[PDB]
């Protein structure tokens, strides 16, 4: 059971900034990792897959990278409907596990 | 086109189990397994287990073990899943598909079916 | 005719001790075999595919994806040890005898009855059944080996074990050609790898029909399909194992210092020291001759990649392996590779009063200690200087290719002009008696399934079917299915096994291990209270001897 950290709860953001959310694992997945965006109350949204592929219609503003354990989220020019709950899940060995999630909110 | 459709959000007691279910469509049925993922709003996501409707091939992982077992209706493209012991698991119910890919990175979601337990 | 019986049953193994050393072993073996008509009269040409379990990338093991042809024919296949031997019969082969072939093969059917079933039902869902004396058995005995050679033992579906339950013949079928595409991945690779069925190549296709083969006999119920006695040619059977790795071959070194206390901690030593021995070293430029550096006349056993697929026109598959070591080095859990693990249903040893889905397995340990220990192998450099540093060998521990999981044992081979190796042991009562040689050119040494391999010609495979009792609305021009009037068969079957055994002497002075019964497995033996039977393994090599 690999237990996955994302660095922080809530990330303080812009509107048309560059924001890096963070995961970290405890055993080194090779790429294997995948980034979802939920708005509340809604189904998540599989964004990143193996930690840097663009799912099929995901926009370009979303980028991903990292390989072992230390994996990040970037987007470029974070906009209106890019502020929501950020989900960090390996698909390296099974059980797969989530991360913690990430709020993105506005700097007050 | 492909579509996961979960059931109505329930109201069961502090006793027994409540079936969930996830009607599928858009696409064959027994390619995909049915993954299950139960979101709690403290816990976050927690993956519970699949299921393939090729002659039923189960996995889960192990605080879900005597908790819940996973079914598939063949011939009407439906999951199924009984959360037998159901004392304080109440949370948003995921039905989720794997995608074009090949890595377990799960594409489509269904919308979630909340079950609420309680006295 | 109708009310004349056409055999008798016969299912004793009868020893004749013949002249000096040598036993006649004649295993008798006879059945009630089961069969009711096919689901379907015409070969089709099924193509199996999975794209949910091999589509996700990182099980490329979990491939089955072939294209076969499903016959309306059933197989009787008898290839099998516990066809003919009872557990108390292994018992008197197995620690009585060394050595060990196969003589003869005979095969009949006999007391054909078949019964057609018709529901009367104004409201019972009741069956009647009634015979029919005039319908009739298809059966065709592939002579000249012109069908492919499918050998049922390592699909676990022979006849029964057990004498006094009826038993089943399994519905025939083969592989047709195809050509596929698996590129191995993992759980985290980039993109998605190819996992095409591309189809058949025009060149390697093969449709084999019974009907234009083999001249079919129709047994009527008064009638009897006998057929010859196949003579073998194989090489024999040790039932001896084998305790010597390549580090107990020749002469002990001279202990010239012996322990004068006899007990558990007093070595006896060489008195010399490494540098200063003598004797034959292969290793060129070093002047230690230690116990693991002494030149051997040859290598017994040989490693190879263990889980190690490779792929070729039709799909992927695991390299065989000829290896066993039994208790020193093996845990319970992960014992070895290359020690085959059976699976098998209540017709065949499990237990037959348990409902279940799950097959009954274990896993055959062999007796020879032959195999290889590869967390013990070390490649070292050319200098072979006092204890080796970190650059100059090659551990099992460190990673290569930069996977942690893999090192250089899992892709290692020592196969060479220097390996010696034995033959498979027998596994009663699953295993296989006699398998078939290939048809190439350049034949390997070795069968991992079978002891037995017969070169020139193999027995010819019986095929059983139920000929067609059509209704009066019959027409051969509609696209529809045959309409037919259900049938079912129940023949006897009878095979006769011969084997020739050569009894076993008493070399060495202390006892050698024997097979018994005893308090933990008695019940293994004996029926239990509902007439529950079961058939557990057991070992065939249990007598050591001197490979030097």
């Amino acid at each position: 059971d690999i237990v996955m950290t994302q660095s922080h709860k809530f990330m303080s953001t812009s509107v048309g900034d560059r924001v890096s959310i963070t995961c970290k694992a405890s055993q080194d997945v090779n790429t294997a990792l995948a980034w979802y965006q939920q708005i509340p109350g809604q189904s998540p949204k599989l964004l990143i897959y193996s930690a840097s592929n663009r799912y099929t219609g995901v926009p370009d503003r979303f980028t991903a990278s990292g390989s072992g354990t230390d994996f990040t989220f970037t987007i470029s020019s974070v906009q209106a409907e890019d502020l929501a709950l950020y989900y960090c899940q390996q698909h390296y060995t099974t059980p797969w596990t989530f991360g913690g999630g990430t709020k993105l909110e506005i700097k007050r | 086109a492909v579509h996961l459709q979960g059931t109505e959000l329930v109201k069961p007691g502090a006793s027994a189990g409540v079936k969930l279910s996830c009607k599928a469509s858009g696409y064959t049925f027994t390619n995909y397994d049915m993954n299950w993922v139960r979101q709690r709003p403290e816990q976050g996501l927690e993956w519970i287990g699949w299921i393939f409707p090729g002659d039923g091939s189960t996995r889960y992982n192990e605080k879900f073990k005597g908790k819940a077992t996973l079914t598939t209706d063949k011939s009407s493209s439906t999951a199924y899943q009984l959360n037998r012991l159901t004392s304080e698991d109440s949370a948003v119910y995921f039905c989720a598909r794997r995608g074009s890919h090949g890595s377990y990175s799960f594409a489509y979601w269904g919308q979630g079916t909340l079950v609420t337990v309680s006295g | 005719g109708v009310g004349i019986s056409t055999g008798t049953f016969n299912n004793q193994t009868e020893f004749k001790f013949l002249e000096n050393g040598w036993v006649e072993i004649t295993a008798n073996s006879s059945r009630l075999v089961h069969l009711n008509m096919p689901e379907s009269e015409n070969y089709r040409r099924v193509v199996v595919n999975n794209m949910d379990k091999t589509a996700v990338n990182g099980n490329m093991a979990l491939d089955d994806i072939h294209a076969q042809i499903v016959t309306p024919w059933s197989l009787v296949d008898a290839n099998a040890w516990g066809v003919w031997f009872n557990p108390g019969d292994w018992q008197l082969i197995v620690n009585t005898m060394s050595e060990l072939h196969l003589v003869s093969f005979e095969q009949e059917i006999f007391n054909v009855v078949l019964k057609t079933v018709s529901e009367s039902a104004t409201q019972p869902p009741t069956k009647v059944y009634n015979n029919d004396l005039t319908a009739s058995l298809m059966v065709a005995l592939d002579s000249n080996n012109t069908m492919p050679f499918t050998p049922a033992a390592m699909r676990s579906e022979t006849l029964g074990f057990y004498p006094w339950k009826p038993t089943i013949p399994t519905p025939w079928r083969y592989y047709f050609q195809w050509d596929r595409t698996l590129i191995p991945s993992h759980t985290g690779t980039s993109g998605t790898p190819t996992n095409i069925y591309h189809g058949t190549d025009p060149d390697d296709v093969q449709f084999y029909t019974i009907e234009n083969s083999v001249p079919v006999h129709l047994l009527r119920t008064g009638d009897e399909f006998a057929t010859g006695t196949f003579f073998f040619d194989c090489k024999p059977c040790r039932l001896t194992h084998t305790w010597q790795t390549n580090r107990a071959l020749g002469l002990p070194p001279f202990l010239n210092s012996l322990p004068q206390s006899e007990g558990a901690t007093n070595f006896g030593d060489i008195g010399v020291q490494q540098d200063k021995r003598r004797g034959v070293t292969q290793m060129g430029n070093t002047n230690y001759i230690t116990e693991a550096t002494i030149m051997r006349p040859a290598e017994v056993g040989y490693s190879a990649p263990y889980y190690s697929f490779e792929a070729s026109t039709q799909g992927p598959f695991k390299t065989p392996i000829a290896a066993g070591r039994g208790g020193a080095q093996t845990d319970e859990n992960q014992a070895a590779d290359g020690n085959p693990r059976y699976a098998f249903g209540r017709q065949h040893g499990q237990k037959t009063t348990t409902t279940g889905e799950t097959p009954e397995r274990f896993t055959y340990i062999a007796h020879q200690d032959t195999g290889r220990y590869p967390e013990g192998d070390w490649i070292q450099n050319i200098n072979f200087n006092l204890p080796v540093t970190n650059d100059n060998v090659l551990l099992p521990t460190d990673p290569i290719g930069g996977k942690t999981g893999i090192n250089y044992t899992n892709i290692f081979n020592t196969y060479g002009p220097l390996t010696a190796l034995n033959n498979v042991p027998p596994v009663y009562p699953n295993g296989q008696i006699w398998d078939k040689e290939f048809d190439t050119d350049l034949k390997p040494r070795l069968h991992v399934n079978a002891p037995f391999v017969c070169q020139n010609n193999c027995p010819g495979q019986l095929f059983v079917k139920v000929a067609p009792n059509l209704t009066n609305e019959y027409d051969p021009d509609a696209s529809a299915n045959m309409s037919r009037i259900v049938t079912y068969s129940d023949f006897w079957w009878k095979g006769k096994l011969v084997f020739k055994a050569k009894l076993r002497a008493s070399h060495t002075w202390n006892p050698i291990q024997q097979m018994s019964i005893n308090v933990d497995n008695q019940f293994n033996y004996v029926p239990s209270n509902i007439g529950g039977m079961k058939i557990v393994y057991e070992k065939s090599q249990l007598a050591p001897r001197k490979l030097y």
